[PDB]
C-alpha cells in the first residue's frame, strides 16, 4: 500500500468517525471528539470525492447541528481543519463554527 | 443555565491603555504605491520613509492603539493617527538606526532622518 | 483610548476581576491581580510587540537579564494565587513572574524579564497555567503510563516498581540496591521527573538503608511485605537519618495491630499516609483517622474521587478481581465489605473540602488511574461546591479559595511531603520550569502543552504532514524535549543525599539532572498549603460513620460528573 505517516494517522480519524456515526445512529447526543471526528472525516471523504475546498467549507457547516451534540459542544468547536488529497493535490480545509 | 466550557465572565468596565501618557494626533500620508501597516510599538519617527508626516512629532512616540495591533495606510492614503509616549528608559536602538540612544536627541534623529530621505523633516 | 473587557480578554486573556469557568464544571476562578501595564502587553506575531527595537530588546546578550523563554499573558492558578502575569524562564528554571518586554520603551518591565535575541515565546493569553502535577503514588508497571500521566498534566512520578512483577503490581517498591540501580538507569529514558521508593521493610537497619544509599528517594511500607510495627519503626529510623520520606499502606487485616498500634510504632515521626480513606488499603475500617494527626501527611488515591453511583460496585468487584476473592468464601466477602465503604468514601469527599486530606495521587496501575489525578481533583471540588456551597471564605461569585485549596493537593503538597518542593510543585521564581498550559474548555482534562525544564515535552497537536499544526488529528504527542539527549536536561531524577554524596549518578552513568531530596523530617500537617487541618476523626467501628467535631460527615454519590462524557472518546 506504501502507507506514509499521515495516511496511517488519518485512518484513525475515519475509524473515530465510524464509531461516532454508530453512536449517533443509536440516538446519542455526540460529544466533542465524536463531533470533530465526524466533520473531519466528512471533509477528507469530500476531498476524495473531488469536491472543491470552497464546497467543503460550505458543506462542513451543515454536517451536524446543535441538536446532534451535547450541551456546549457547538461552542467548544471554533473550527475544524483537515488536509486531504484533492484532485489537485493536498489542500487545507478550514470549517469555521461548524455547528451553530 | 447553559454551560459553555471554559467561558469567561468578564467584569464590568473598560480598560484604558497607556494611561497617564501624553497623546498627540498627527496626519500621516502614504506617498508610496504599496500598502504600509505600522505596529503599535515601533518608534514612530522610524517608519517607512515614504510615509509623510511631521517627523519631529514621531520622536519618542508610538501609536496609541491596543498592544499588538497596527494602523494600515493603503497606497496614497492620508489619515490622522493618535500617538502616545514611549515609556521605560525612553531609548530606542536599532529599527531604522535613526536613534540608537535617548529619544531626547531630536536634532540628531532628524539630521539622520533627513539625510536618509525619511519624508517630513521640518 | 479604552477597550471593553470582553475584547480585552479575547485578545490578552482575562484581567483583574474577570472570571473563567474551569472546563464544564461550575467552578469559576477570578483574576486576583495582574502584573501588566495596560497598553504594553507583550505578544508575538506579525506587527506585534515582541520585535527588535520594540518589545524585544536588541542590545543585551543572554547573560544580561535576557530570558530563554517568555510565556506571555498567563492566567496562573497556583497555591500562591490566581493572577495574570508573564512568566520568564532561563536555564530551565522560572526566573521571573511579572512583566516581560523591553525596558528601552515599556513601563513596568521586571528587570530580569527582558525579551532579547535569545528569547523564545509561548503565547499563554487565554490559557490557564499551572505547575506540573506531582504524583507521589506511582506503581512503575508499564512504561506506556508515562504519556498517560503527561497528557493529564503530571510532570513528576514518585513511586516504585520494576515493571509487571507482582511485587510492583501491588506495591510502590523498587526493592534493594540492584533493582534500584536498574530502575535509575531505565529512568534515563522516561520523559518525566522521577523519584524511586525502596522497600520499607526489615527488622535490621542495614538492608533498608542500603536502598537509600543505592539511590532511592524514599521508602514505601506496604502490608503485602508485612506492615508490622518493626518494619514501620526501622523504616522511620532510616528516614530520619537519611532525610527522605516514608509512605505507608498499613495493615488492613489488623493482623499485628489496629490503627493505634501503627501510630504507636510511628511514634510521632513524619509519615505520608497513602490512600488514607482506605479503599486502596489500610487498617479496616478506621485508617482514615490518620488524617487528623499532626505528623501525618495524608493523601488520597484517585478511584474513590469523588463519590459516585458506580464507585462501590466498581470497587467491590475491583477488589475481588485483584485479590482473587470468591463471593462464595464468607471471609473474602466480609473482608471486601470491611474495606470498601460508602461511609468513608463519602466522608473522604468532605475531608478534602475541609482541608483535612492534603494531597491527591493516582495509585497508577495498582488501584488508580495514571491520567486522572488532576481530573478527579476538580470533579471533587465541583461536587463539593454543589453539595456544600461555596466555602465561607470566598468573595465575589468566585471559587478562588476552593481552587487554591484543591490545586495545592496535586502540586505543592506532594512536593513538600516528598522533600522536593525546593525544585518543583509550584509556579514560583527559583523553581524548575515544569509548567502546564490548559485551554479553559479543557482545564484539568487534557493538557495543551506540557513544559519540562523549559522545553515543551508533550503537546496536543495535529497532523505532522500539514501546512500548519492544527489540522486533524489533534492528539497527545511527545515533543522535542523528549528526544535525543534533551530528555536528560529537561527531567530530574530525585535521589537521597547519601546516594548523591556517594557518587551514584556517576557510578551508573546517569545524565539526567539530579535532584536532592531534603527537608522532609521536620514538617507536619501544618506545612500542607491550604490543607493544614488537624482534628480528631472518629470512625464508628460498627457503622463506619465518620465524625469530625461531633458532626457526621456524609454526602450523596452523584450520577454524573463534569470533565467526563463531553470530552472522552471512550
Ligand atoms: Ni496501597
Ligand atoms: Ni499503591
Amino acid at each position: 500500500m506504501h502507507l506514509n505517516p499521515a495516511e496511517k494517522e488519518k485512518l484513525q480519524i475515519f475509524l473515530a468517525s465510524e464509531l461516532l456515526l454508530r453512536r449517533k445512529a443509536r440516538g446519542l447526543k455526540l460529544n466533542y471528539p465524536e463531533a470533530v471526528a465526524i466533520i473531519t472525516s466528512f471533509i477528507m471523504e469530500g476531498a476524495r470525492d473531488g469536491k472543491t475546498v470552497a464546497m467543503l467549507m460550505e458543506e462542513g457547516k451543515h454536517v451536524l447541528t446543535r441538536d446532534d451534540v451535547m450541551e456546549g459542544v457547538p461552542e467548544m468547536i471554533d473550527d475544524i481543519q483537515a488536509e486531504a488529497t484533492f484532485p489537485d493535490g493536498t489542500k487545507l480545509v478550514t470549517v469555521h463554527n461548524p455547528i451553530s | 443555565n447553559y454551560i459553555v466550557p471554559g467561558e469567561y465572565r468578564v467584569a464590568e468596565g473598560e480598560i484604558e491603555i497607556n494611561a497617564g501618557r501624553e497623546k498627540t494626533t498627527i496626519r500621516v500620508s502614504n506617498t508610496g504605491d504599496r500598502p504600509i501597516q505600522v505596529g503599535s510599538h515601533i518608534h514612530f519617527v522610524e517608519v517607512n520613509k515614504e510615509l509623510l508626516f511631521d517627523r519631529a512629532e514621531g520622536i519618542g512616540r508610538r501609536l496609541n492603539i491596543p498592544s499588538g495591533t497596527a494602523a494600515r495606510f493603503e497606497p496614497g492614503e492620508e489619515m490622522e493617527v493618535e500617538l502616545t509616549e514611549l515609556g521605560g528608559n525612553r531609548e530606542v536602538f536599532g529599527i531604522s538606526d535613526l536613534t540608537n540612544g535617548s529619544v531626547d536627541n531630536k536634532e540628531l534623529i532628524l539630521q539622520r532622518a533627513k539625510e536618509l530621505g525619511y519624508k517630513g523633516v521640518e | 483610548m479604552k477597550i471593553n473587557r470582553q475584547q480585552y480578554a479575547e485578545s490578552y486573556g482575562p484581567t483583574v476581576g474577570d472570571e473563567v469557568r474551569l472546563a464544564d464544571t461550575d467552578l469559576w476562578i477570578e483574576v486576583e491581580k495582574d502584573y501588566t501595564t495596560y497598553g504594553d502587553e507583550v505578544n508575538f506575531g506579525g506587527g506585534k510587540v515582541l520585535r527588535e527595537g520594540m518589545g524585544e530588546n536588541g542590545t543585551y546578550t543572554r547573560t544580561e537579564n535576557v530570558l530563554d523563554l517568555l510565556l506571555t499573558n498567563a492566567l496562573i492558578l497556583d497555591y500562591t494565587g490566581i493572577y495574570k502575569a508573564d512568566i520568564g524562564v532561563k536555564d530551565g528554571y522560572i526566573v521571573g513572574i511579572g512583566k516581560g518586554g523591553n525596558p528601552d520603551i515599556m513601563d513596568g518591565v521586571t528587570p530580569n524579564m527582558i525579551v532579547g535575541t535569545a528569547t523564545e515565546v509561548i503565547a499563554a493569553e487565554g490559557k490557564i497555567v499551572t505547575a506540573g502535577g506531582i504524583d507521589t503514588h506511582v506503581h512503575f508497571i508499564n512504561p506506556d503510563q508515562v504519556d498517560v500521566a503527561l497528557a493529564n498534566g503530571i510532570t513528576t512520578l514518585f513511586g516504585g516498581g520494576t515493571g509487571p512483577a507482582e511485587g510492583s503490581k501491588a506495591t510502590t517498591v523498587t526493592p534493594g540496591p540492584w533493582n534500584i540501580e536498574k530502575m535509575l538507569k531505565s529512568t534515563e529514558g522516561l520523559p518525566i521527573n522521577v523519584g524511586i521508593l525502596g522497600k520499607g521493610h526489615g527488622s535490621s537497619i542495614a538492608p533498608i538503608m542500603e536502598q537509600i544509599d543505592a539511590g532511592a528517594a524514599g521508602l514505601k511500607i506496604h502490608e503485602d511485605w508485612g506492615a508490622t510495627p518493626a518494619s514501620i519503626d526501622r523504616s522511620l529510623t532510616v528516614a530520619d537519618e537519611a532525610d527522605v520520606q516514608v509512605a505507608i499502606h498499613s495493615d488492613t487485616l489488623n493482623e499485628a495491630g489496629f490503627l493505634e498500634d501503627t501510630l504507636r510504632a510511628i511514634n510521632g515521626r513524619v509519615i505520608h499516609s497513602f490512600h488514607v480513606e482506605g479503599a486502596g488499603g489500610g487498617h479496616a475500617p478506621d485508617i482514615m483517622a490518620m488524617a487528623g494527626h499532626p505528623n501525618v501527611l495524608p493523601s488520597s488515591t484517585n478511584p474513590t474521587r469523588p463519590f459516585t453511583v458506580n464507585t462501590i460496585d466498581e470497587h467491590l468487584d475491583m477488589l475481588m478481581v485483584c485479590h482473587h476473592l470468591k463471593q462464595n468464601i464468607p471471609e473474602d466477602v466480609a473482608f471486601a465489605d470491611s474495606r470498601i465503604r460508602p461511609e468513608t468514601i463519602a466522608a473522604e469527599d468532605i475531608l478534602h473540602d475541609l482541608g483535612i486530606i492534603s494531597m491527591m495521587s493516582t495509585d497508577a496501575l495498582a488501584m488508580g488511574r495514571a491520567g486522572e489525578m488532576v481530573l478527579r481533583t476538580w470533579q471533587t471540588a465541583d461536587k463539593m461546591k454543589k453539595q456544600r456551597g461555596p466555602l465561607a471564605e470566598e468573595k465575589n461569585g468566585s471559587d478562588n479559595f476552593r481552587l487554591k485549596r484543591y490545586v495545592s493537593k496535586y502540586t505543592i503538597n506532594p512536593a513538600i511531603a516528598q522533600g522536593i518542593a525546593h525544585e518543583v510543585g509550584s509556579i514560583e521564581e527559583g523553581k524548575f520550569a515544569d509548567l502546564v498550559l490548559w485551554e479553559p474548555k479543557f482545564f484539568g482534562v487534557k493538557a495543551d502543552r506540557v513544559i519540562k525544564g523549559g522545553i515543551i515535552a508533550y503537546a496536543q497537536i495535529g497532523d505532522p504532514s500539514a501546512s500548519i499544526p492544527t489540522p486533524q488529528p489533534v492528539m497527545g504527542r511527545r515533543m522535542y524535549g523528549t528526544v535525543g539527549d534533551l530528555i536528560h536536561d529537561t527531567n530530574i531524577t530525585f535521589m537521597s543525599k547519601s546516594s548523591i554524596q556517594q557518587g551514584v549518578p556517576a557510578k551508573l552513568g546517569l545524565k539526567r539532572r539530579i535532584g536532592t531530596v531534603k527537608n522532609c523530617r521536620n514538617i507536619g500537617k501544618k506545612d500542607m498549603k491550604w490543607n493544614d487541618v488537624t482534628t480528631d476523626i472518629d470512625i464508628n467501628p460498627e457503622t463506619y460513620e465518620v465524625k469530625v467535631d461531633g458532626e457526621v460527615l456524609t454526602c450523596e454519590p452523584v450520577k454524573e460528573l463534569p470533565m467526563a462524557q463531553r470530552y472522552f472518546l471512550f
